[PDB]
C-alpha cells in the first residue's frame, strides 16, 4: 500500500529557493535545503529539501524544478556529505533520509551534462551514541540497548507540515521587445499577468495570447508574473505568498523518530583486585567509557567519570 | 521547538500591515525599502516604497511524540511488597500492601 | 461521525464528490476550507481515490 | 535557553506556552527570506548537561523504574507484622516428636 502513501505529494510540485553557497556564489537552487534534523542515534538524519522524491516528472528518483520546467534524475546521481560522504537511503515527498557522519555543514550536489548544482548550508549535524560508551562509528558486536532512530518507511503518522498556494513567480523570459513596443508571450495552458508603469498605472491578466502593449518602450518597466492555481508548494520562507488566507491543506511527514533496537559495544572486562574493605579497578578502555560508582548507604557518594585512558581506580 | 515561518508578504509600491494570529511567541514586523529578486528576475519595478512582512512563530517539533520529557510532582509514596509467607507448611505468594 | 464541507452540503468524509485525477484545483479548494477537521485524514485518503 | 522553554500541558494539548527569545531581523537586500535570531533549544541544552539519573545516584541502593514510577529494594526501614492466628493450627505436644 505504498500508492496510498505517495498520493498526497502528487498534489505538490518542487520549487526553487535561495541557497547561500552554490557551485560558485549565491544562487537560486533547485536542491535548496530547508532543515536538517539529526536526533536519531546511530547516524540517520532527515533532510527537508526543495526537491521531491519517489515521484516522476518512479522508484528511486529526485524530482526538481528547473526554471519552471520540472525535470528528473535517478537517485544514485545525487550525493551528499557532511565531513565524509553520506549514504542516501530513501526518499518520500520533500524529505530525504541519509546515514551521515558528524559535521558542521551539509552539502548536496548532483551533476547534469556540464552544469554542476550544489547547495551548502551551515546546519550542524551531530552523531548521537547509545549507552555509556562513546563511539563514533557503530560497532560490529556487543549487546542491544533500546534506541530511537528515524524509521525507514513512509508510514502516515500523526505529524504534519502545512501546504499553501504558490504565489506569483515572476519571469522575464516571457517579456520581449517588438520592433517598437513590448511583447508578452505567456506559455500554453498557463495564464500570466502583466504590470507596467509606462502610461499611468497599467495592469492586465492575459491568457494564451502574444499580447503587445503600446506606450511601453523599454521592457525594464514591465514585470510578467506566472500563475498556477493547482500544484501546492510548502510554506517556505524562500517563496513569496499569494493574496487571501493562503491555506490549502496539510501533508504528513515521512520517516519519523520511532523506538527501535541498537547494538552498542561492550567494554573490556575490568580487572578487580580485592583487599580489606577496599577494591582496586584496573581499566583499559578501547573507546571512552563512563565509570559510575555509588555506595549502598544513606550517603551514596556517587562518582561519575568519563575514562578514556588506561587507568587504575581505588 | 520548531520555528515556523510564513512566506514574506510582498507588495509593490504599497504598504502592508501586521495582522496577528496569537500563535505562540508570534513575532511580526513590517520592513520597508526592499527590492527582492526571484529566479526569473526582479520582483517589483518600484525602487523604494516596497514592503515585505516577516512573520515567525514557535511550534513544537514533529518528533514530539516519541521524544519528550514529562515533568511531574511526587508526594506521599505507597509501599507494596511481594511476600512469600509460609505458616505451618501452608505457603502463599501474595502482593501484600504494607 | 464526522461530516465534511464543500458548500452547505454536509457529505460523509469517507465519500467525497471529487477526486484529484479528475479535477486539478477543486480538490485542493475542498481541502482548503476543511483543514480544521479531526476527520481530515479520512477526507484526505478518500479525496484522492475514486 | 533552558528546560521548559516550550511548555505543552499534555502531548496533544494543542495549546503550548513558548518563551524562546525570538527576534525577527531585517532581510538581506535582494533576497526573499525570513531571518530570525533566537536562543537555542533548552531541551537540547538540558540533554547536554544532565547530571546522571536517579538509577545511578540513589541512596540505599534503590532501583528506579519507569512505567509506574517506582523504586525497588531500598534497604531501609523495617516492616512490622501482625499475625491473627486461629486456635485450630496449634497442634498439641504429643502429636509431634520430643
Amino acid at each position: 500500500s505504498t500508492e496510498e502513501l505517495f498520493n498526497e505529494y502528487k498534489l505538490t510540485r518542487p520549487y526553487m529557493a535561495r541557497c547561500i553557497r552554490c557551485a560558485v556564489g549565491s544562487c537560486h537552487s533547485p536542491i535548496a535545503i530547508e532543515a536538517v534534523k539529526s536526533d536519531g542515534h546511530d547516524g540517520y538524519v532527515r533532510l527537508q529539501t526543495s526537491s521531491q522524491y519517489g515521484l516522476d516528472s518512479k522508484g528511486r528518483t529526485m524530482r526538481y524544478d528547473m526554471h519552471g520546467t520540472i525535470k528528473e534524475i535517478p537517485l544514485h546521481q545525487v550525493s551528499l556529505y557532511t565531513s565524509r560522504p553520506c549514504h542516501i537511503v530513501d526518499g518520500h515527498g520533500y524529505f530525504l533520509l541519509a546515514r551521515c557522519p558528524a559535521g558542521d555543514s551539509i552539502t548536496m550536489e548532483f551533476k547534469k551534462d556540464s552544469v554542476r548544482h550544489s547547495c551548502s548550508v551551515p546546519y550542524e549535524v551531530k552523531f548521537n551514541p547509545v549507552g555509556r560508551e562513546l563511539y563514533t562509528h557503530p560497532p560490529e558486536h556487543g549487546v542491544e540497548q533500546a534506541c530511537q532512530v528515524y524509521a525507514h518507511d513512509a508510514q502516515n503518522r500523526g505529524a504534519y507540515v502545512e501546504m499553501h498556494l504558490p504565489g506569483s513567480e515572476v519571469d522575464s523570459s516571457l517579456v520581449s521587445l517588438s520592433g517598437s513596443s513590448v511583447t508578452v508571450t505567456p506559455p500554453d495552458g498557463t495564464s500570466a499577468l502583466v504590470e507596467c508603469e509606462c502610461g499611468g498605472t497599467k495592469i492586465s491578466e492575459t491568457i494564451n495570447k502574444t499580447k503587445q502593449f503600446s506606450q511601453c518602450t523599454k521592457k525594464e518597466q514591465c514585470r510578467a508574473y506566472r500563475l498556477q492555481n493547482d500544484k501546492w508548494v510548502y510554506n517556505s520562507d524562500k517563496l513569496p505568498k499569494a493574496a487571501g488566507a493562503t491555506l490549502k491543506g496539510k501533508l504528513h511527514v515521512p520517516f519519523l523518530l520511532a523506538d527501535g533496537k541498537c547494538t552498542v559495544p561492550l567494554a573490556p572486562e575490568p580487572m578487580i583486585t580485592f583487599g580489606f574493605r577496599s577494591v582496586s579497578l584496573k581499566l583499559h578502555p578501547k573507546n571512552p567509557t563512563y565509570l559510575i560508582t555509588r555506595q549502598l548507604a544513606d550517603e551514596p557518594h556517587y562518582t561519575h567519570e568519563l575514562i578514556s585512558e588506561p587507568a587504575v581506580r581505588n | 521547538y520548531k520555528t515556523g515561518m510564513d512566506s514574506p508578504a510582498i507588495k509593490c509600491c504599497g504598504s502592508q500591515e501586521c495582522t496577528p494570529t496569537y500563535r505562540p511567541d508570534e513575532q511580526c514586523k513590517v520592513f520597508t525599502g526592499v527590492y527582492p529578486f526571484m529566479w526569473g528576475g526582479a520582483y517589483c519595478f518600484c525602487d523604494t516604497e516596497n514592503t515585505q512582512v516577516s512573520k515567525a512563530y514557535v511550534m513544537k517539533s514533529d518528533d514530539c511524540l516519541a521524544d519528550h520529557a514529562e515533568a511531574y510532582k511526587a508526594h506521599t509514596a505507597s509501599v507494596q511488597a511481594f511476600l512469600n509467607i509460609t505458616v505451618g507448611e501452608h505457603s502463599i505468594v501474595t502482593t501484600v500492601y504494607v | 461521525t464526522t461530516m465534511c464541507l464543500l458548500a452547505n452540503v454536509t457529505f460523509p468524509c469517507a465519500q467525497p464528490p471529487i477526486c484529484y485525477d479528475r479535477k486539478p484545483a477543486e480538490t485542493l479548494a475542498m481541502l482548503s476550507v476543511n483543514v480544521d477537521n479531526p476527520g481530515y485524514d479520512e477526507l484526505l485518503e478518500a479525496a484522492v481515490k475514486c | 535557553g533552558a528546560f521548559g522553554d516550550i511548555q505543552s500541558r499534555t502531548v496533544s494539548s494543542s495549546d503550548l506556552y513558548a518563551n524562546t527569545n525570538l527576534v525577527l531581523q531585517r532581510p538581506k537586500a535582494g533576497a526573499i527570506h525570513v531571518p530570525y535570531t533566537q536562543a537555542p533549544s533548552g531541551f537540547e541544552q538540558w540533554k547536554k548537561d544532565k547530571a546522571p539519573s536517579l538509577k545511578f545516584t540513589a541512596p540505599f541502593g534503590c532501583e528506579i523504574y519507569t512505567n509506574p514510577i517506582r523504586a525497588e529494594n531500598c534497604a531501609v526501614g523495617s516492616i512490622p507484622l501482625a499475625f491473627d492466628i486461629p486456635d485450630a493450627l496449634f497442634t498439641r505436644v504429643s502429636e509431634t516428636p520430643t
